This record gives C-alpha cells, structure tokens and sequence, in this order.
C-alpha cells in the first residue's frame, strides 16, 4: 500500500466522515486514473452514504469557492492530488 | 339599550368569526400530516365549513373566504390585505393556524349588503 | 426576548474569550508548523489545522455579521421594556391601593378567612414582586435603555 | 345601445382587473428574485398599487384584494376561495404569477355598493 | 480585449446565459490573477445575478462530476483555462 500522507485544507466537518473521504479518495485513486472518474467515484459513494447531493472535484491546479451546507465541507491531499467535496442543495 | 343589541346582531363580530374559522380548520384539518392529495379537500371543507357558520349567523353579510395551506420546509409566508370598504359596517378577519409540518391561513370578510 | 437578550449579554461575554482563543489560535499555529517542520506523522483522526482555522473564520464571520445587525434593531425590544414596567408600575400603585384598602388589622375578622385572604394577597404580591425583579434584570441586561 | 353601455359601466370586467393585477404586480417586483425580507415590501406595494388603480376606475364596487408571496423551494401552491354574495353584480379575480424562484398570486374581489 | 475565444464543452443553460458566463468570466480573468478570486468573482456575480447557489471552479487541469440543477452548467475553456460553473442549493 502506498502511504499517501492526508493534508486536508479545510473542513467544516465530523472527523469520521472527513477520515471516511480520505480513505474512499485513497480507493478510488488506487482503482482509477482519471480526475473526473475518481471524482465521480467518490460523489457517488457519499451520495449512497450520507445522503444526497454532494459536488467532487479531483485535480492538480484548481481553485474554489462555494457555498457548502453546515458540517458537510471537506477538502483535502492525497500525494500530489487535491480532492474537494462540498454538500450543497 | 335595544340599539346595542341590534348593532351588534348586525356588525361583523370579529372574534365569532375566527372561532367559525378554528372550528372549520380543526373538523377538515385536525392532527392530520400534509399530503399533496388530500390539501384540495381540506381547503373546500374548511371552506364551506366557514360560509355556512358564517351563513347560519343571519347576519346581512356577503361572505368571502379564502383558505391557504402550507407544506414547513423553511419558506416564510406572508399575506396581506389591504381594502376599501365602509369601516363602519363591513370586517375582515385574517386568522393563523400551524402544526409541526403545516401552515393555516383563512381570510373572511364580511360586506353590509 | 429577555432569554435572547440574556444570550445577547452571553455573546458579549464570549467576544473577550473568542479573542482569547483567537490568540491560542495564533500561538497553535505557530506550535503546529513545528510540527510540519519536525516531521510529525499527523493521525487520522487528527483533524487537520486548515480545516479547524477555515471554519472557525467562518464562525467569526457569521457572529459579527449577524449578531451585531440583531443587536441594533433593540429599540422595538426598548419600548416593549418601557411598556412593561410602566405596566408594572401601575400595577404596584393598584396593589399599594389594595393593601391599604384590604388592612385587616382589626381583631373581628376571623384569623383563618383573613389569613387566607392575606395568603391570596402575599401570591399575587409576589407574583407582582416577580414581575418587578424581571422586570428590572431585563433592564439591566439589556442596559441599553 | 345606451343601456349596454352604462352596464359594461357598472359592471365588474375581469379582464381588467386581470390586467390591473398584473401590472401591478410587475411594477412591485418585476424581475426581483425572493427575498425573506422584502416580501412584506413586495405584497404592501402589489396591494397599495392594486387598491389605488381600482378605486380609479370609479365603479360602484368595494374591493377586496389579497397578496400571497411564495418561495420556490419544492413546496405546494393552491388558492381556494368560495364566497356567497349576488353573482349578478359581484365579482372576483384571481391572478397567479411565477418567476424563477417566487409565486405571486393576488386575488381581488369586487362587490357592489 | 483579448479575444480568448471561448470554446465551450459542456452545456446545459440558454446562449445569453452563456454569453453572460463569457463575457463576465472575461471579465474575472483580465481582473484577477488567481484562479480561485476569479471563481470567487464568478460565483459571487452569479448568486446576485442568478441567485444563489452557484459553485464556480478556475483551473488548468482538474476532474469534476458535480449534481446541477437544470439550465445551470456550463464547462467551457477561455484559453486554456477551464471554467465550470453550476448552480446547486
């Protein structure tokens, strides 16, 4: 296993789910290759989880700035790969 | 003394005709949960429940009755009213009425034929 | 609202310690990038500092946008305050004239009905009494007016 | 000739008043999206403007005229009003707007003096 | 101006709606420089202008798979900056 060290940027969150999104994100990286597809992944799987509807973004060189529904923010490093996801609608 | 009594045979009461309106809302409505299906029926019982008390009163009065029924999912809600009439005669009476999941609103005037 | 302004005086009381912990904030984020630069292996379950530092510059945010703007709009909540102790007030005259009316001082009564009589007094006395300290704390909380 | 005339006159249009409603309610609002507070503004202005181009229209009528502002946000919409006066003379209007994100329904009632 | 042609992927919102996004994004690129003040401007012009709640995101390279609201996408490229915009709230 490739110890990918988490550097989550900013939460507004429960530590259970941000550990969750970490380690689904670490999955979904190890099973897939493409930023959109990995994002996709891991929306669908929260969305099964904790109820819908979250927005994903996995990528390299992106910026953000969203309105997020209270304790369902989360973003996030995994190696070289930021990753966040915010509930929102 | 007979003035009186017959004034206020004649005037439109206001607080008669808000308990005409709890009593239609509480017989159509009561403790029932908000359903999309059964809101149409809930609004002409209360309705027609409220023309015929008001009916029943004997009182001179054309009577208009306006109902509203409101699903709680955060929505505020107003309504407002603002009309022209002979203050001396005619009344209005805007009433209020809430559950856990539901909001109430039923307008009655009364017009001096 | 005197429960609301009384959390009114509680936020006031927080300011000072939201501060206080803004500073435990700063020196924390001086402690933390130690951290980092004495190569710390962060747990799981450790919530990471941005996170903590970007919602609690929300939470700052949110209290001084909002709670400033309800604390201004007070002057409905002033005169409602007015209203209510001139309301105390005069009932306080009209019990003041009920005692000096009602004085059973005189040795015919009988001690049991004039006691109960005077325990129905003593009630609604310290039902006016509550009314008056209410009243008052109210006034001093919000002390504004 | 003359008598259709003075009829048309003194009778309650509902065309008219479907436009007079409308017009009102888009100078009130227009293009404005929903907004908690600046409904009670919206519904006294449809009101104010409602009210005041009926009474120009100098018919013999008292007028009843309601305002209800909702926010778009999956819950449901009805107006049920039944009244009891002279179906000859009197009559009603109800006129319902939606946008983007809000429902405005006014209705208005026109009873003869 | 820099005609930074605005080469449009994915769509799910009318033309002026659209030309709104372009020109106002035109307007956060040649304001701002970074990506994530130019999706602040953008969202921000959005909820005042489209209401609340949009969710913009400035960048060169970045996978996303986000739950819109109808009439509410736009993915498009101005140069080889990748601009998506929805609406969701």
């Amino acid at each position: 296993m490739c110890d990918r060290k988490a550097v989550i940027k900013n939460a507004d969150m429960s530590e259970e789910m941000q550990q969750d999104s970490v380690e689904c994100a670490t999955q979904a990286l190890e099973k897939y290759n493409i930023e959109k597809d990995i994002a996709a992944h891991i929306k669908k799987e929260f969305d099964k989880k904790y109820n819908p509807t979250w927005h994903c973004i996995v990528g390299r060189n992106f910026g953000s700035y969203v309105t997020h529904e209270t304790k369902h923010f989360i973003y996030f490093y995994l190696g070289q790969v930021a990753i966040l996801l915010f509930k929102s609608g | 003394m007979e003035d009186y009594q017959a004034a206020e045979e004649t005037a439109f009461v206001v607080d008669e005709v808000s308990n005409i309106v709890k009593e239609a809302i509480e017989s159509a409505i009561g403790g029932n949960a908000y359903q999309h299906s059964k809101v149409n029926q809930w609004t002409t019982n209360v309705v027609e429940q409220t023309l015929s008390q008001l009916t029943k009163l004997g009182k001179p009065f054309k009577y208009i009755v306006t109902c509203v029924i409101m699903q709680k999912n955060g929505a505020g809600l107003h309504t407002a009213s603002s009309c022209f009439w002979d203050s001396s005669t005619d009344g209005s009476c805007t009433v209020r009425w809430e559950n856990k999941t539901m909001y109430c609103i039923v307008s009655a005037f009364g017009l001096s034929i | 609202t005197s429960d609301a302004v009384t959390f009114i005086t509680y936020v006031q009381s927080l300011k000072r310690k939201i501060k206080q912990f803004e500073k435990q904030v700063e020196l924390y984020r001086n402690g933390q990038r130690l951290l980092e630069k004495q190569r710390f292996q962060f747990p799981p379950s450790w919530l990471y500092i941005d996170n903590i530092e970007g919602e609690w510059g929300a939470f700052n945010d949110i209290m001084r946008r909002k709670d400033s703007a309800i604390q201004q709009q007070v002057a409905n909540l002033q005169m409602k305050i007015v209203q209510e102790d001139r309301a105390v007030e005069s009932r306080t005259t009209d019990l003041l004239t009920d005692w000096e009316k009602t004085k059973p001082v005189t040795g015919n009564l009988r001690p049991e009905e004039a006691l109960q009589a005077l325990t129905i007094y003593e009630g609604k006395f310290g039902r006016l009494k509550d009314d008056r300290e209410k009243c008052a704390k109210a006034k001093e909380a919000l002390e504004l007016t």
